[PDB]
């Protein structure tokens, strides 16, 4: 019944920009700190961005700081990952999920993880 | 008297955590917390007083194997007729293999692999909230859960795994 849905990805030439969105349904979202994470072929998942429930606190991985921007619309129940200055090293499957400390049940953690949207930044 | 066994176990657990944190980490009620804990909600709160004590330090690995210490301690100090109930709370909380004689090693492998995950260790939102699904209380008696804060995302990770195992027992 909790469904996160991620869209906005595709192919953009390096040094380009993409706006990633995450539609939220199934729960009181305004209550939830949320994150963008990514998993590339072969590498394990990686934290990218973090928004507070409200949106006043954010956090970014050290390899995306300055180029990435997380955000939320608590009215539309949605999280955006503004991605600028992309590099072929950002190519990955991107996932909005719930911040871990804020996951209700660690046995069904997948329910708070979206299915992903992919991004292939090319030379 | 069945509830009281668990409630006591949870208060013994909290004591051992806030102690093993200052004894086995340089943690103090007045130390600064790299990450504070803004809010503590329970989805279905049927009698669980929720409190957040900051007992922060800076060495997360110590914070981690220290909270590991509190759990293995509060486990064997229990009756083996009670330690017999933990395997279910493992599968119930963390969808993981049971066992009543290898479970200390099961929690260890999990937290050493989950709380050591980048998505966990590298998320450093200064104000993070904590949310649990269900938590219960004795009809006259509240279960008193303290979310002790460590400050480091790693530490607070281990704290939450235990809170699962602790809020997964309150089911009774």
């Amino acid at each position: 019944q909790v469904q996160l849905v991620e869209s906005g990805g595709g192919l953009v030439q390096a040094g380009g920009s993409l706006r990633l969105s995450c539609a939220a349904s199934g729960f009181i979202f305004h209550n939830f700190d949320m994150g963008w994470y990514r998993q590339a072929p072969g590498k394990e998942r990686e934290f990218v961005a973090a928004i507070s429930d409200n949106g006043r606190s954010t956090y970014y991985a050290d390899s995306v700081k300055g180029r990435f921007t997380i955000s939320r619309d608590n009215a539309k129940n949605t999280v955006y990952l503004q991605m600028n200055s992309l590099k072929p090293e950002d190519t990955a499957v991107y996932y909005c999920a719930v911040a871990w400390l804020s996951i209700p049940d660690l046995a069904e953690w997948y329910d708070y993880w979206g299915q992903g949207t992919q991004v292939t930044v090319s030379s | 008297g069945a509830a009281a066994s668990i409630q006591t176990t949870v208060n013994t657990l909290s004591e051992r955590i806030s102690s093993k944190l200052e004894q086995e980490a340089n943690a103090s009620a007045q130390t600064k917390c790299d990450i504070e804990i803004g809010n503590f909600y329970i989805r279905q709160n049927h009698g669980c007083n929720i409190t957040v004590k900051n007992m922060c330090s800076a060495d997360a690995d110590a914070q981690l194997d220290a909270v590991l210490s509190a759990a293995t301690e509060t486990y064997s100090g229990l009756t083996p007729e009670q330690k017999a109930y933990v395997p279910a709370m493992f599968t119930a909380a963390l969808n993981i293999q049971t066992s009543v004689n290898t479970v200390v090693r099961d929690f260890e492998n999990y937290v050493k692999q989950t709380c050591n995950s980048s998505a966990v260790v590298d998320n450093k939102l200064k104000i993070q909230n904590v949310i649990i699904d269900e938590c219960y209380g004795a009809p006259g008696s509240p279960t008193n859960l303290e979310f002790i804060n460590t400050g480091s995302s790693k530490g607070n990770c281990a704290i939450k795994a235990l809170m699962q195992l602790t809020t997964k027992a309150t089911t009774q």
